[PDB]
């Protein structure tokens, strides 16, 4: 020290360095308090956990994307664990809780090789290429659904949809929930069977009733009532009809104004009477042509002074208020209208068509919230969940929101795979098989990776209260004896290990990256040696 | 570096776990088990602690894996007694004397000690030690018999095997009469040398002036026949307890001894008498009556040898030849 | 260094726990903070430091082995030079400033070494086996004692002790003062072996004069006040008998813990007079053999001053028990601690008194001390320093006594070694073609060992405030040519050290600096030892006191 | 870690060579109003409250705490020129002040190493005492005029010269009496008494040898004029004697408690006889006295005294010729005190004064200084110890050498002609001794209200034309010689000033780092 202060950097001692055996040690320490957090929860058979938020907020999920989110960490590697199951919901949205299982059994097995003296960068370099010759062996083991007719189409769908809906709360449903998830999709898709847009389906929640009160209803649903609600609750089309002729308008009823500052200066009271009857004139010939047009409901984006009140009820026109600018967009969806600017403009050609606009009592007081329906297939649909809980209602908006995201992956042509852990253990004894041929310095690597592919089906023995040990090795043998790929962990204890029998279907998609987002994240983490945390 | 501000560089595994206070509570367990390596069979104590968290770690994963802990705990125990007959058949049995084995085994378990490169004259130095107790029983060989004595100052090349016992305390030099003695008697005594008191509170009443005439002349006539036996039993050495209820030696006894030139070492450790007993083969003398020659030993040469700084109090040879001998190494370092 | 760790991470420990390298780049910085201090001291180019207390005083030392002392070192490595420059002082007496200095350079270059990942072991034996040829090769080169035809040696052995001290320039002077004194105390033990025990030549301090007006005193000096004004200061004429008692002269209770009690009361007068007439018989005996100095370890009561008096007799008390030894062998007295024989009675005999030429008491700067010359048994020497103040004088008698035990080193062992720079230039070449025979691992060790000696002769010109390269590349051309020089004197090329004072390179022989080759073989072993321990430390563990 | 916990920082360089000369010149800038005969005082305030003013060199230097290490130093010098000799404190400091003030400019400016200074320093030493030595000439130390004109020398500077007509015969009997045959007169300040009385007049003083007593008589009874004296030392109080071993006597019949104090009366009574058999004039003990023992004595007329000092009674036995025995029973008529004469106790307000008066060369005297106040007592002292002190150096060796400016500029002449035949890198500190011995007749200059630059222009010119006695006046400032005024000083004082500073120097130019913290 020689006797005077040496700082390199501001804040000296408050941050602190981390090297050596003990940098790592306490970094792959951090990931396994993350597992085991999450291996509880994979599975149907795992258990949800509350999330207590600052402001006193509760939230009850088993989703490893949920529950890292809303986590308060304070280690800098539980935080890239965080945005990794973020980086499985955010795309996939499918298996956020098998990625961090599998990227800690990657950083477990290569602890076990840095303390036999090998370089981190070549623990690496064999998970990089162990990682491509499991992918490989799948996509050959699995076939082509797409030479079925749509009418088999909707059956693999069905299949794997009970998967995703299952490990969740409120699973007891999930045989009614599979099949409104699919009917999204068969409503909104691209005739092709491609690239469906998933932004045209939306999750509206609702608090209250009971859990089988849940069904498809296709159109808008908004919080909004209807203005001055002398004027029936249903409103019914004409005799006969076109349709509804609904109207949309984003520009609220008002005498027309600058949209500049203006000054109105009356300096005879012959032009104060001259304004009298130019305010009643404006109110009067906006609500004629609406009439001429034929339309009914009229959505009004700001909403309208009291004035027009009585008038829209002479001609038995229904009305709203304060409707948000983001509804507008999904009502001229659903009723395939055209947003109308102003009343100059205002053409038949331009209003929305649906079946029935009518609103629900639902509870006691609560809210008032209108309902709309359709005819016939349209591109809107939206969800419409009950439940006697909040955080009920909450947890099953995202159920859902994964359930749609593993049908919109399968969507995508030629990829399937089968669940139950079927698919770690097809690809482990691949990886396995390479080691004894390549042999040299990688030969452990390939074991590191083999090993923590085994450690999915043995998670799924433990929330089952079975044998990990005698499951894995009944996996093991059935795939050296017999080709079959479809055997696999059954924690509902049905029999039939054959994936076939039990319907169970999952994206290769999801899988795919299962993998992918779990080795190249190890491989960052591998090469961390000094660690500077700054003190809060 | 303990708490008080003593440090100590220890490569055995067993002080280093000892020296450091460990929180954990589990984590102290191991301190132990190096005690149980170094208390039986005293090497391999950094060897043990390495296996026994090794078997942790390989337990660790089977924990997860379904299996109950007896279960481990038991297959463990199955498994040591199975490697225990493993060392038996590769082991092969030596001669009970041999400079080839013994030698090459010592300087072998040094390994990391820092004596490895002085293990040329310090292999042999171990083995001999070892050789003068001699048993077919495979007794423990007791160590209380070989005396390790450390004295600062000096290099680890210097360190030899003495040829008799060493004195750790120096002479008491007050009258510093004798410079050297050669072909001397060492003598042990283990009462206190001084002016006649009980081992009680006592009180001498002095009615008269010519009274006190008598008592400084008697009280020197007690430490005078006290020197007369023992110059008839030509008794050079004399080794004296600490006594710390009465005073060993007075300035008076000391004057009566210098003219004799009788070498007289004080402050001697209690538990000492036994190495002091069998290695210069001398029957500690309790009592002036039961002093005698025949309980008196021989020694060639009795010295003290000043060397840069370092005192030391060495005696070359012992003449009884009794049952069993004593082994005698004074070690010497530049640190400490 | 950088950013601290952190603290005991799934360790459980309630001290401090560092590993890895930081451990070793805090152990050299431990000896490089230390170092710092003593290179500045080296060579008679340097420079005194001074040490303060804080409560008023200071303390100015030249050589590292008061300095280390004196400084508080809590860093555990860093003890360990502390302890190796207080050893220094035993062995030797000599060179705590030379082995300091080697032995933090040996630290500081084995820095680089384990970044190149070579184990200590492999470092540790590539400085022993290279210190192992080194110690051979120191005593191929030594020069014999014989020289010319007269001494010409011990007066520059002292010369070169006397260098990086006040008083080098007065070398000249102190040179002789240092040769008789050693000569005159030397004794004989072992059957012809002679012995010099240092340390028994008295120096004493004085104020005013000179350093240059020294006087050597042809004898031992006792420091200590006269007993009476009353007695006569000097005393003359010859064979002058001296009486050393390390018996109690006061008057003393009666046994230690007994009790008087007296019936008739006509008794207690008579017994009490016995106590103060038992005290006086030693004293009759004295005066009856005609003891002219009587010197007493402790106190003397005023009962027998008045008997002093009246018989001439010079009274000392509270005497040193280690002065009176070194008397009692000069003079030729026996040392008393009672009177007394193997017979019953009691009585004082002649021969126990000693004998010199005269006793007198001399005065100088409140400094009183008795001046005892002439012995006749056995000589004896006493040196008397002047100078500035008691803290000035400080230094110059650690300077005189650092000189004592270089001398005592030629005596014994006739082998010398040129200084200034010889040695440890000359172990550089010898080590550069044996480091290319091993090979393998071991050939950068001892080439590191040979470069880390360089410190020595380099710390000389830094210190001088002249340009070191140019003097130490000269300085390699003869001793890179002195192993080449190869056999036919006219040799030479050996023996060539570095001059300070001219800034030339001239053959140590001819300008009287001499080193005991003694020296160099404890200094290069024990600061050894000081660097294998540090490089052998992985981890240092700090428990915190409770 | 913090490594070393005393001044880890450190301060080497040309950094602590300046604090080393910047404290040093500190050190004698203060004094430098202190020198000459118009210089004038200092006063000094202890933590105790007494108050010291005096122009002393010595006593102003060890009364000051100095917070700066090496000033410290300078501090204690004026110790070795005290104690040693006594007179010339103040040229110490001035001298070695100076030399580092003047070899500042070299390690900064010429870049030369110290050594490379002290080598030049001590052949400058060498050489500063061949000219000191041929400046001096021999005197008759026997004469008594001549001694007289000696001790005017300190006294010159001192506030006594206007009482220096008498003070010149307070001292020179004062030394003559101490001193004796034997190294010469080895005479000793421990010999000579000086007693300070508060009150008086200066003017009236005298030299009475014996030792001044300020203790009463036990008896009113007791004589306080003798017309012939004998005084008899007593180490042992004429109280009761008890025994140390602490004899506990158990009393039984009814006459052994009585007996017990009469036995305590008969050894009184009967060490009262001891002493009367020689018949003593007067008793003198340093312990208390009983007061059964006075009466005893009465009959004999025993004059007793208690409570003298130890150190007083060695002062008695010089003058009186008596002998200290402690015991009664070896009192002898030889071990009485005789010669001695004019025994009486003249009466004073304040204390009871004894006063003795002489007829084994060795004896004693007693100064009686009679001053206005206290503290002024307190300086007439510490002047006639500095004023005894220049008689000391003259009877030791006839040697005696000029002062007063002379000597300074003597030394500096002599080396500025061996400075330019040197022709080396030792040339340049040679010539700082040079130009540091003109400090002390600079100062000289300053003080007197002269021109320093036109007189010591031609006071060089004049040492160049072969004399060494021209020195500087401190009251006109001519440049008239020394010899006329008579200005004359002993070669040791002027030697263990050169000296002095001369090993001064070289220790604080060796100091190249200065810690703390050490606390040992």
């Amino acid at each position: 020290e020689m006797g005077r202060p040496f700082i390199i950097v501001k804040d000296q001692g408050n941050k602190k360095r981390q090297h050596g055996l003990e940098a790592k040690k306490s970094h792959i320490l951090a990931a396994r308090s993350v597992a085991s957090i999450i291996k509880t929860s994979l599975g149907p058979r795992g258990l949800d956990k509350i999330l207590i938020s600052p402001d006193g907020e509760i939230t009850i999920t088993n989703d490893g994307a949920t529950i890292l989110s809303q986590m308060e960490l304070d280690n800098e590697i539980a935080k890239l664990l965080v945005q990794l199951s973020k980086s499985q919901d955010d795309e996939i949205g499918d298996g956020t809780t098998g990625v961090v299982v599998l990227a800690s059994a990657l950083l477990d097995q290569a602890l076990e090789l840095i303390q036999k003296g090998i370089h981190p960068i070549k623990i690496a370099n064999g998970f990089d290429e162990a990682a491509k010759l499991a992918i490989s062996k799948l996509e050959e083991t699995c076939d082509d659904i797409s030479a079925s007719n749509d009418e088999l189409f909707r059956d693999f769908l069905l299949r794997a949809a009970k998967t995703s809906l299952g490990s969740k709360i409120v699973s007891k449903d999930h045989d009614r929930f599979a099949e409104m998830a699919v009917e999204a999709v068969i409503n909104v898709m691209d005739k092709d069977r491609k690239d469906v847009d998933f932004d045209l389906i939306k999750m509206q929640g609702r608090v209250g009733g009971s859990i089988s009160d849940s069904k498809l209803i296709n159109g808008v649903i908004l919080d909004k009532d209807f203005s001055h609600p002398q004027m029936p609750k249903c409103v019914l089309p004409k005799e006969g009809s076109d349709g509804v002729k609904l109207a949309i308008l984003t520009c609220p009823f008002e005498p027309p104004k600058p949209k500049t500052k203006h000054k109105l200066d009356i300096s005879s009271v012959e032009e104060y009477q001259k304004l009298q009857t130019y305010e009643q004139d404006k109110f009067k010939e906006m609500i004629d042509d609406v009439k001429k047009a034929g339309a009914d409901v009229v959505i009004c984006q700001w909403g309208f002074d009291d004035e027009a009140n009585h008038l829209l009820l002479q001609n038995d026109l229904p009305a709203v208020r304060w409707v948000g600018g983001q509804e507008l967009e999904h009502i001229a969806i659903s009723t395939n209208g055209r947003i109308v600017p102003r009343f100059q403009d205002l053409s038949k050609d331009k209003l929305g068509t649906c079946s029935r606009i009518y609103e629900q009592e639902f509870g006691t007081t609560k809210d008032r919230m209108l309902i709309i329906e359709q005819s016939k297939e349209t591109k809107t649909v939206t969800c419409f969940v009950r439940g006697s809980n909040k955080m009920i209602v909450d947890e099953a908006e995202r159920a859902l929101h994964d359930s749609l995201c593993v049908v919109r992956n399968l969507v995508k042509d030629s990829r399937v795979v089968y669940g139950g852990g079927a698919a770690e253990v097809t690809m482990s004894l691949a990886v396995s098989e390479e080691a004894d041929k390549q042999r040299g310095i990688d030969q452990y690597a390939f074991r590191g990776f083999a090993q923590a592919l085994d450690t999915i089906p043995m998670t799924l023995a433990e929330n089952s209260g079975l044998d990990p040990i005698g499951t894995l090795s009944t996996l093991k043998s059935k795939q050296l004896k017999e080709k079959i790929s479809n055997i696999g962990v059954d924690c509902l204890g049905y029999g039939s290990n054959d994936m076939k029998e039990l319907f169970v279907v999952d994206p290769f998609i999801g899988k795919k990256q299962q993998i992918l987002l779990a080795t190249q994240l190890c491989r960052m983490i591998l090469k961390i040696d000094n660690v500077i945390i700054s003190g809060k | 570096k303990t708490s008080r501000g003593e440090i100590i560089i220890s490569n055995d595994g067993h002080t280093i776990l000892k020296q450091m206070a460990i929180l954990h509570p589990v984590a102290r367990m191991l301190v132990e088990v190096s005690a149980a390596q170094d208390s039986e069979a005293g090497d391999g104590t950094t060897s043990v602690v390495i296996l026994t968290g090794a078997l942790l770690g390989a337990a660790e994963r089977l924990l997860n894996k379904g299996i109950h802990p007896t279960i481990i705990a038991d297959s463990f125990q199955s498994a040591a007694k199975r490697s225990v007959d493993i060392l038996l058949e590769m082991c092969h049995k030596v001669s009970l004397s041999d400079r080839e084995q013994l030698v090459r085994a010592a300087s072998t378990s040094l390994s990391s000690k820092i004596v490895s490169q002085y293990s040329s004259f310090l292999a042999p130095l171990a083995v001999d030690s070892v050789l003068k107790i001699s048993d077919e029983n495979s007794k423990n060989v007791d160590l209380n018999d070989i005396r390790l004595v450390k004295k600062v100052g000096g290099t680890i090349d210097d360190t030899e095997m003495i040829d008799g016992v060493v004195l750790t305390q120096t002479a008491i030099k007050s009258a510093g009469g004798p410079t050297r003695k050669e072909k001397a008697k060492i003598g042990l005594i283990q009462f206190q040398i001084s002016p006649p008191k009980p081992d009680t509170e006592n009180n001498i009443i002095v009615n008269d002036y010519r009274q006190m005439d008598k008592i400084l002349k008697e009280e020197r006539a007690y430490l005078l026949n006290i020197c007369k036996k023992i110059k008839k039993a030509k008794c050079n050495v004399l080794l004296i307890q600490k006594s710390i209820l009465r005073d060993a030696v007075n300035d008076l006894a000391l004057h009566f001894l210098s003219k004799l030139n009788i070498m007289v070492v004080k402050d001697i450790e209690r538990e000492e008498i036994e190495f002091l007993s069998k290695g210069l083969g001398c029957k500690p003398i309790a009592d002036i009556e039961l002093f005698t020659e025949d309980r008196l030993g021989s020694a060639d040469l009795v010295e003290e040898i000043d060397s840069d700084g370092s005192k030391i109090v060495r005696v070359t040879g012992i003449r009884n030849n009794n049952a069993r001998p004593t082994v005698s190494v004074v070690i010497r370092g530049a640190n400490n | 260094q950088l950013f601290n760790n952190s603290r005991s991470d799934t360790l459980f420990l309630g001290g401090e726990k560092i590993s890895g390298d930081d451990i070793r780049n805090q152990n050299v910085l431990a000896t490089m903070a230390v170092a710092n201090v003593v290179k500045s001291s080296l060579g008679p180019v340097g420079l005194d430091k001074m040490l303060v207390d804080d409560i008023g005083d200071f303390t100015v030392t030249n050589d590292g082995a008061t300095i280390l002392s004196l400084l508080d070192v809590q860093h555990p490595a860093g003890k360990i030079l502390v302890e190796l420059a207080q050893q220094q002082d035993r062995e030797i007496g000599d060179g705590t400033t030379s082995v300091v200095i080697i032995a933090s350079e040996l630290l500081k270059r084995a820095n680089e070494l384990v970044k190149n990942k070579i184990h200590p072991t492999t470092i540790i034996t590539g400085f022993r086996v290279a210190l192992r040829e080194a110690i051979r090769f120191i005593n191929e080169v030594l020069s014999t004692s014989v020289d010319t035809l007269g001494k010409e040696t011990l007066i520059n052995i002292a010369k070169t002790s006397m260098s990086s001290k006040i008083i080098g320039a007065d070398s000249d002077f102190f040179s002789n003062m240092v040769v008789d004194a050693l000569l005159a105390v030397k004794t004989q033990n072992s059957k012809g072996e002679i012995k010099y025990p240092v340390k028994a030549v008295n120096v004493l301090k004085a104020h005013g004069k000179s350093a240059t007006e020294s006087l050597l005193v042809p004898g031992y000096a006792l420091n200590c006040t006269v007993a009476s004004q009353a007695m006569p200061k000097r005393i003359a004429g010859g064979n002058v008998k001296i009486a050393c008692l390390d018996l109690n002269l006061q008057k003393a209770r009666m046994a230690m813990g007994v009790q008087i009690n007296i019936d008739d009361p006509e008794q207690l007068e008579q017994i009490r007079k016995r106590e103060a007439g038992i005290v006086l018989e030693r004293v009759k005996k004295i005066i009856d053999a005609g003891a002219q100095v009587v010197l007493t370890t402790k106190g003397i009561d005023d009962l027998c001053l008045k008997e002093f008096v009246e018989a001439k007799i010079m009274g000392v008390r509270r005497c040193k028990k280690e002065d009176l030894r070194r008397i009692a062998r000069a003079t030729g007295a026996t040392l008393v601690s009672s009177m007394s024989n193997l017979e019953g009675e009691e009585t004082f005999e002649s021969s126990y008194l000693g004998l010199c030429d005269e006793v007198v008491q001399a005065k100088f700067s409140d400094d009183e001390c008795i001046l005892i010359k002439g012995t006749s048994k056995h000589s004896s020497s006493s040196i008397i320093l002047r100078g500035a103040n008691d803290y000035s004088l400080d230094e110059m008698e650690r300077s005189l006594h650092d000189s004592l035990s270089v001398v005592k080193r030629t005596l014994e062992s006739g082998n010398v070694v040129p200084g200034g720079g010889c040695v440890e230039a000359a172990l550089n070449i010898y080590l550069d073609n044996f480091a290319t025979t091993v090979g393998s691992r071991e050939q950068l060790a001892i080439a590191e060992f040979a470069a880390a000696l360089l410190i020595i002769p380099k710390t000389l010109a830094v210190n001088a405030a002249k340009d070191s390269s140019e003097l130490v590349a000269k300085l390699r051309s003869y001793h890179a040519a002195s192993q080449m020089a190869k056999p036919e004197k006219r040799r030479s090329y050996r023996n060539y050290g570095l001059d300070l004072i001219r800034g030339k390179i001239v053959d140590e022989i001819h300008a009287g600096v001499l080193e005991p080759t003694i020296s160099k073989v404890k200094s290069l072993k024990s600061a050894l030892e000081a660097c294998v321990a540090i490089l052998r430390i992985d981890t240092m563990i700090t428990v915190d006191p409770e | 870690v913090v490594f070393m916990n005393a001044s880890q920082e450190r301060t080497t360089g040309r950094q602590a060579q300046i604090s080393n000369i910047t404290a040093a010149k500190a050190v004698a800038d203060v004094i430098r109003t202190c020198l000459g005969p118009k210089a004038m005082l200092k006063m000094l305030l202890d933590p105790m409250g007494g108050l010291v003013l005096t122009n002393d060199g010595h006593a102003i230097l060890r009364e000051i705490d100095v917070a700066h290490p090496a000033a410290k130093s300078m501090l204690e010098l004026s110790r070795t020129q005290d104690e040693e000799v006594g007179d010339g404190t103040t040229t110490v400091i001035i001298l070695a002040g100076e030399i580092l003030a003047q070899c500042a400019p070299y390690l900064i400016e010429k870049n030369i190493h110290p050594v490379i200074i002290i080598q030049a320093l001590k052949k400058a030493l060498t050489d500063a005492l061949e000219v000191i030595k041929q400046v001096s000439k021999p005197v008759d130390v026997e004469n008594d005029a001549a001694m007289k004109k000696l001790i005017q020398a300190s006294i010159g500077t001192k506030y006594v010269i206007h009482w220096s007509e008498k003070m010149c015969e307070l001292a020179l009997d004062a030394v003559k009496t101490v001193r004796k045959d034997l190294n010469f007169e080895i005479d000793i300040k421990r010999y000579v008494r000086v007693e300070k009385i508060p009150g008086g007049d200066v003017l009236d003083s005298r030299v009475l040898k014996g030792v001044l007593l300020n203790k009463d008589v036990v008896h009113p009874k007791m004589s306080r004029h003798i017309e012939n004296p004998r005084v008899v030392l007593l180490d042992c109080p004429l109280e009761y004697k008890k025994g140390e071993s602490q004899t506990n006597i158990e009393i039984e019949k009814e006459e052994d408690w009585n007996r017990i104090l009469q036995i305590e009366e008969e050894q009184v009574q009967l060490m009262c006889e001891q002493i009367l058999a020689v018949r003593p004039t007067l008793v003198i003990t340093e312990k208390g006295v009983s007061d059964l023992a006075q009466h005893y004595l009465l009959k004999g007329g025993c004059s007793v005294l208690r409570r003298v000092k130890k150190s007083d009674n060695n002062r008695i036995a010089r003058v009186t010729g008596a002998t200290i025995v402690n015991r009664v029973e070896d009192l002898k008529e030889s071990d009485v005190g005789t010669n001695c004469g004019l025994f009486k106790v003249e009466m004073i307000g304040d204390e009871y004064f004894s006063f003795l008066d002489n007829c084994g060369l060795q004896k004693a005297c007693t100064i009686m200084l009679r001053g206005g106040s206290k503290d002024i007592l307190n300086e007439i002292d510490r002047n006639l110890q500095d004023a005894m002190a220049v008689a000391r150096n003259v009877m030791l060796s006839p040697s005696l050498s000029p002062g007063g400016g002379a000597t300074e500029m003597a030394v500096s002449v002599k080396l500025a002609e061996k400075a330019k035949q040197l022709e080396g890198i030792q040339q340049w500190p040679y010539q700082a001794v040079a130009d540091a011995m003109e400090c002390i007749p600079r100062t000289l200059i300053q003080n007197a209200g002269g021109d320093p630059i036109r007189l010591l222009s031609q006071l060089r010119a004049k040492h160049a034309q072969g004399n060494f006695t021209t020195g500087i006046d401190g009251d006109k400032g001519k440049i008239v010689d020394m010899v006329s005024y008579g200005i004359w000083e002993p070669e040791v004082i002027k030697q263990q000033s050169v000296k002095t500073a001369i090993e001064s120097a070289c220790l604080l130019l060796r100091v190249d780092d200065i810690v703390s913290g050490v606390r040992k």
